[PDB]
């Protein structure tokens, strides 16, 4: 109410920790700060086959890659390439 | 077969119309105000403070709600204007705590939570206000308590105003004893140090968790038990979270920070073995035919100039389909059945004064909605009940009386909103904040008062005269000028909706294009308790 | 057990009523003082609690002394043993 | 056989003691004092204005309630101090209304009625308070309410702490409706003016009864009207006994003046077709072996020196018989089996620090009497909860805890009787009054706050000088003291039994000679609604 | 939002370890000679015996069961074991008659079947015993009642113990009027011929099916076309398991239940690691939370005041999606031990909670600075605490169980809806080498009153009686040859048979709890 | 029990008797020490009420 909810999440890319503050929009996408660069996202996760794809558009640029959620490591497949990121254990 | 064509309400508003620019402006203007002041807010106590806070390790208040409730689920807050201005020179942001209805895994929960950075979380008169009235919620809804207890007890100064009376601070300690007999689930997570009052809610609830270093549960601090037996001691050895958890027993689950007392808070609720179940029918929900940001130019700022509630009605209920009730009858109250996000509503609005027939029409509307077990929602725009010679021989009184007894009976759950003016027995009729709603909302533009300010200085102004006359005395035309005008001005200050909303009278300011969401999110809380039988006293016919 | 009599058999120790600050002492280190005479007073809550002499004999010695802080149902003044 | 022989308790206390004769000097220079401040208050609103009211034709009130009650009836007035200095520089003789308990046609009713010699019979603040305090008494003991209405609404200035919020001016309409609806019956007797306020009230009761001429019911006074809508008619035609009677509807019954209208309200009590029937056992009443006016001596004026509370027990209970519950265990709290006028109580008093073996004891003993269905009395002169380390590692606060919550949980009628100080969580652990006793009633020697004013004074000092040196700021010694000596006052201030009623937080002090005839009319009263069962919450063991 | 993730109990045991591997041995001895007697036990009364029953035309008693229940349906028997070695020189394979718990059209029924080759199935005081503790478990848990009957009625001689008392076959009548009355169904079933006056049986029941040459109610023909106590006739042993399929499914009855439900998980470590783990020493003692781990669904446990009262262990967790409250035992119980219990107790009571009693309890904490703090009190709270719990309660003895600690932790007393043993249980009153002790001393202080002399010879042969009487009675089949703790159970089969228990026991309702006075 | 009464020297409530507590743990303690009136009135708190003899 009146407020914009702002969500602070670590992702661990490679050795170094990456924090990143994630905003809620009231239209659906997110604002999401890194550093000094901001960036605005939205998409959403369709499922082909028994493959889960996720389709997104970062500061106005598109693109689809599949998504795999296994233990706390995140991959991202596409043509580009592949990314893995680690999600932080809680001690 | 649930597909017969129905007609909808509402119409298309004229944009290029001046009146709607200049409503449509001010309203702006207002809901700007609105959004920066709740911003300075939720900023919270003060930088020094905040600074401190976060060096001990801790969590901000708002970081706790964040990280407790499910993962971008809504977090619906309430009275986040209370104590704003109450007090001449102190400031209190929120109150000095914080009170609002989640989920937590799949459960809807009451979470009220201590600001330690405000005046070290001391209860104000406000603070404890506060949270009686979200003990009260929780209590009337049925909704498991969660308390982040962090606070320095009350405030010594001030204490006649915290310690004493009935809804003083023991209410807080009835409450929790009474709704743990309830079998409504009390959970209490001390996040920090507490103090003789604030030791005492850890141990009536059902489950405590404690953190291992920064919670201390202490009956009596080191400075108060100095002052009282003089044994010097630690805070961490006279209360702690190893020497609870071991030896005193008082602590129910050992936390290593605040993220862990935040996990295990979840996994309690989890096994509460709670499942909730609706009574009322429910059907697919759909969204209103208008945009909301209409009502900014539709209503304005101004109280003079009248609007059609049906407009209001037709922008926050499912489809703009409305089944009106009487609809000749009584034209100044609209009644109706509608639907919000599925859910079945009687909704009774205020469209000019009231007058015998539209307290009839409503107490008929009442009636109906209580056999049927159907909630009600309540627009409040009222001016007075028609008052004059002939209006009392008919019997005004008796009719508006009727209709608000049949509020006060009404065992439904009521939501009362006030978009305009509220004075006079007209806000006792239309659920007002005394005839206990299971919630309260006003919008920016809203004035609430015994009476509007012309009106009262000429009713004192009146009796003074003729008094004068009578005794002999006499009465300067000057005088009645100077009482006058200062009354215009004292009745302006306390219609504000943020005066009202400084007091714990208003579940809090919303914004008019937000109305449709705290509805749906108030009731679908409310929802949580089953809805009793109604027994209405004598009608008085 | 009408008459009161159980009531009377009834003796224990000196103790310290609480844990808190002795203001001061009627005792010495060597004096007779008769059953039910002031040892010493001690405040240690919002109220003020007056020790009284268990039995008449002459008392042995004294444990605390002013501004000291006793602990709860401790032995405050020794008496010589009859 | 019901006859074998008991031992009673008391003792005959020293009357040649120069202790007893200092406190009983102390205790009758208190009773004076109150004696003579309640005549005063007895007086009335002043002497123009009863010229006036006894001009008009009309009867006092207290010459109304004489002649309501039944013919030498005792008569248990409540909250004879409230306003008591309350605001700077307006008198409001016993807050402008008077309530109390009395038997009309061989029932007990609880009677409301307004004093038009006090600002024209407008409602303050404290009046509110006062009337919704005597709602909830009767609401709770299922008494039936008899309003008699002379009043001329709201106090204008000072609209907003009479009129918004939910324990305001609406919620007597609510209490009416509520009350209506769960068979107690209203009754409002029109003997005066009312106003926009004082209409509905009538119009709300189930029976009516209007006087000839001097009734008068509009639902806006013809000042109001004029302001409202500028209509001019006489307050006659505008609301009046015939034209209510007649075209109105409104009235129920005609009355030809004050008398008329009192007999009326007797003979329509007495259609009440009700019967008070009790569900605890009941034996032959007996005197209590001791004068009562040996209390003086006993307890005197001084809160440092320390009474045992059996003899304030032997001296209010049927022939000084009391059955001690674990009478060597916990010796700081007195707990035990006696019977007030032929009505079985439990009596649990306080004689000294609370410790975890008297919170033990007290839970024991509440449970017990929960179970067996006994009325419970508290007596109240406690000082604090003991803290210390050790006791922190016992439990104190878990101890405390569970006393707390039982009483809470309690559902048989609770009695609380402050006879001396009653400060922290001690207050909550004995029936304070925010835990909704039956009633609650002080002795002239009592003193309530949060704790002591030399104890306050020190908890603030030590923190604003720790918190000083941590800042890094310096914190001067002299201005350490010049903090704690307004403490000491303020403290004392707020602590006086008068500030206390002045405030409705107490139905009001009683001599305590009259203390044992006090509570047999509390307990006679309280006795006509059944007791149901008793629910308990967690007990943490 | 469930998918929060949560930390799992249990460790990975060292296979290696000589005390693992001489545990797991002396455990799966214990499990191979439980085996071999149950098998004895299914044989049956005899071979003579058999082949008349055959010959006669009729079906055996565990060939009715399996052709009554749904096909491929598990049964849960109760009390194999009753009987065995009860009498001198009888032999009473499974106490003549065989009880157990299974689905019939859908619908979880408790069965009563009477062995007809065991002295021609009459009524020995065990079997009485161990069908009045059947009914009483179908009239908990609202069960529906089948009774194959095939009676020779009260055994003539040993007449006084079945005859007169109110546990004696009186109450078997009884409790059947009372299950009718409170509309749990009651159904029987003449397979046999009831020769004695057995017939009351069929006629108290609510619906009666009789095998028309077998079964004589005196005459077959006489009985269904004329006495009309038959209201179904039935050419065979078949065609009356069929009518009694078809019986139980026009019964009109819907399961509902009560407690909220969640997928159910198989447990992270094998079961049969219990072996090795627990082992067949009492003295050793080993951590109750292995044993929640392996039998707990995905091994997730929420342990409740865990520093507090160490000695007990107690917390939430799910079985087949079933919530439970889980209290163990780690060691002697102390006040603290006992008033964690009491507040678990409480809250589980307050949620509406089924309850899971695990003992290993070795007796009440004794001593002078123990009695000061009401170790007494205490205990008791806690005693009670139990006592009026209303929700459902199991308890499992998977070792010792002395003293008032039995009591404390839902002993048989306080009416557990079942109870099982493991295999190394032993149950007592008190250790058998600590009676010996006691008893020798009263005596020789009493001849010390009296001027009498105790020989220090004299009181050492006392004792060794002592020592050897309380190991036999001790001995789990002995508990279980008496109808105490049901069955006994092998460890690898403890979750299986807890959740068949609690399915079975969620068909009633579960009814408010009301405490006594809790003596802070 | 509810209510409790207990003699003072022939009433002795202990949960294991001293021959008893020896074979367990082979501690040595009076009767009266380990249970007894006075004990259970004053600092364990089992007593309700402290009775003199029989009659009483
Ligand atoms: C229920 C019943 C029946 C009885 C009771 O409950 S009787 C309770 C008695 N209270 C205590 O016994 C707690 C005493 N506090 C402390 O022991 C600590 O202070 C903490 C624990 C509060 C942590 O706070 P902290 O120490 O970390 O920081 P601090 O800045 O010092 O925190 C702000 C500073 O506290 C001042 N302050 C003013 N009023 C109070 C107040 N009422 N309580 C505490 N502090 C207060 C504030 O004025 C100053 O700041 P300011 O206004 O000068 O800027
Ligand atoms: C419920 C809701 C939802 C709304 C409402 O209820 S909105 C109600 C609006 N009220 C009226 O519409 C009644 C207006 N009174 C009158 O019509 C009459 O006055 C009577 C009927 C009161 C009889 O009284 P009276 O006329 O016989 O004598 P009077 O001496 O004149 O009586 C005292 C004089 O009244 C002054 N006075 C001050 N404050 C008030 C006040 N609030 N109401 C009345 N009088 C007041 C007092 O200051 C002066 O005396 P003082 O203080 O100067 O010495
Ligand atoms: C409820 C109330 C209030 C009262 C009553 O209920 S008063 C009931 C009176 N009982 C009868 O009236 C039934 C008399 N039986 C018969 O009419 C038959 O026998 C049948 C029907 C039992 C079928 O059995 P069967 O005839 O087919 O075979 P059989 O081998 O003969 O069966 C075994 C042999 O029965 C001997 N045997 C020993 N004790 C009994 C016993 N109590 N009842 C029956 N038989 C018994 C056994 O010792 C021998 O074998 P064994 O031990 O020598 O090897
Ligand atoms: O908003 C203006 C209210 C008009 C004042 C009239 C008073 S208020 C209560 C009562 N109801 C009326 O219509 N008249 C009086
Ligand atoms: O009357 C003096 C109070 C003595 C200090 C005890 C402290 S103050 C508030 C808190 N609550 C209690 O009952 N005790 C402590
Ligand atoms: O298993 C060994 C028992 C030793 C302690 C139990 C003793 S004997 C029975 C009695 N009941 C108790 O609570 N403690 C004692």
């Amino acid at each position: 109410l009146n407020i914009s909810y702002t969500r602070n999440m670590t992702l661990k890319d490679g050795k170094n920790n990456v924090a990143i503050a994630v905003t809620y929009n009231h239209d659906g996408s997110y604002s999401m700060q890194i550093e000094d660069k901001t960036f605005q996202v939205l998409g959403n996760l369709y499922s082909e086959g028994d493959c889960t794809y996720l389709k997104c558009s970062v500061n106005g640029v598109a693109s689809k890659a599949k998504l795999i959620i296994l233990e706390n490591t995140i991959y991202l497949f596409s043509k580009e390439g592949s990314i893995e990121i680690d999600i932080p254990v809680p001690k | 077969y649930h597909g017969d064509s129905v007609a909808s309400l509402g119409t298309q508003p004229d944009l290029g119309s001046a009146l709607y620019q200049e409503n449509y402006k001010q309203m702006k203007a207002l809901v700007n105000q609105l959004h920066e002041r709740v911003e300075h807010i939720k900023l919270g106590g003060g930088e020094k403070a905040r600074a401190l806070h976060i060096s001990r390790g801790k969590l901000l208040p708002r970081e706790r709600i964040d990280n407790l409730i499910d993962p971008g689920s809504p977090f619906l807050e309430l009275s986040q204007f209370a104590g704003y201005q109450l007090y001449d020179n102190e400031e209190v942001p929120g109150g000095g705590i914080i009170t609002g209805i989640g989920r937590v895994s799949g459960v809807e929960c009451m979470i009220i939570a201590n600001d330690a950075t405000v005046k070290g979380g001391a209860y104000y008169p406000v603070t404890v206000k506060k949270q009686l009235r979200a003990q009260e919620i929780a209590m009337q809804n049925r909704l498991p308590c969660i308390y982040l207890v962090d606070s320095g007890g009350a405030y010594l100064p001030r204490q006649a105003d915290v310690f004493p009376d009935r809804d003083h601070f023991g209410r807080t300690f009835y409450n929790q004893a009474i709704m743990s007999s309830k079998n409504i689930a009390q959970i209490a997570v001390v996040m920090g140090s507490c103090t003789a009052g604030g030791a005492y809610v850890p141990a009536m609830a059902d489950e405590n968790i404690i953190v291992r270093k920064q919670g201390t549960i202490f009956l009596a601090g080191p400075p108060l038990v100095k002052a009282a037996t003089g044994e010097e001691v630690s805070a961490e050895d006279l209360g702690g979270a190893d020497l609870h958890c071991r030896k005193s027993g008082v602590s129910d689950h050992w936390a290593l920070d605040d993220h862990h007392a935040l996990h295990l808070t979840r996994k309690v609720v989890r096994n509460l073995n709670y499942q909730k179940k609706l009574d009322v029918t429910i059907e697919p929900s759909e969204e209103p035919l208008f945009p909301a940001d209409e009502l900014y130019g539709i209503v304005g700022a101004n109280l003079k100039r009248s609007f059609d509630v049906r407009e209001v009605i037709a922008r926050i209920v499912d489809g703009s389909r409305f089944t009106e009730f009487k609809a000749f009858y009584g034209d100044t109250l609209v009644t109706g059945f509608a639907r919000i996000f599925g859910y079945p509503v009687g909704i009774v609005g205020n469209n000019g004064v009231l007058f015998s027939e539209s307290a009839k029409k409503g107490t008929h509307f009442v009636q109906l909605c209580c056999q049927r077990n159907i909630p009600l929602l309540f627009l409040q725009n009222i001016t007075g009940f028609m008052v004059g010679r002939e209006y009392e021989a008919e019997g005004i009184a008796k009719d508006g009386a009727k209709m608000v007894a049949a509020v006060a009976c009404a065992q439904v759950p009521k939501i009362t909103l006030i978009i305009g003016g509220s004075y006079g027995a007209g806000n006792y009729g239309m659920c007002g904040r005394a005839y206990s709603p299971r919630f309260l909302y006003i919008w920016p533009n809203a004035r609430i008062s015994v009476m509007g300010g012309e009106q009262a200085a000429n009713v004192l102004a009146t009796i003074t005269k003729d008094q004068r006359a009578r005794e002999g005395k006499q009465f300067s035309s000057a005088d009645e000028a100077a009482l006058k005008e200062p009354i215009i001005k004292k009745f302006e200050e306390e219609g504000n909706p943020y005066y009202s909303s400084a007091r714990v009278w208003d579940d809090g300011i919303i914004d008019p294009a937000d109305t449709r969401l705290v509805l749906g999110l108030s009731f679908s809380a409310a929802l949580n308790a089953p809805i009793e039988k109604t027994d209405f006293g004598i009608f008085r016919m | 057990y009408l008459s009161s009599v159980s009531s009377q058999e009834t003796q224990g120790g000196p103790l310290a009523p609480m844990t808190g600050t002795i203001e001061k002492v009627f005792v010495k280190a060597g004096d007779k003082v008769k059953a039910g005479d002031s040892l010493m007073v001690m405040i240690a809550m919002k109220m003020e609690h007056t020790i009284k002499s268990p039995k008449d004999g002459t008392v042995k010695k004294v444990f605390y002394r002013e501004g000291a802080q006793a602990n709860r149902h401790t032995p405050l003044v020794e008496f010589e043993e009859e």
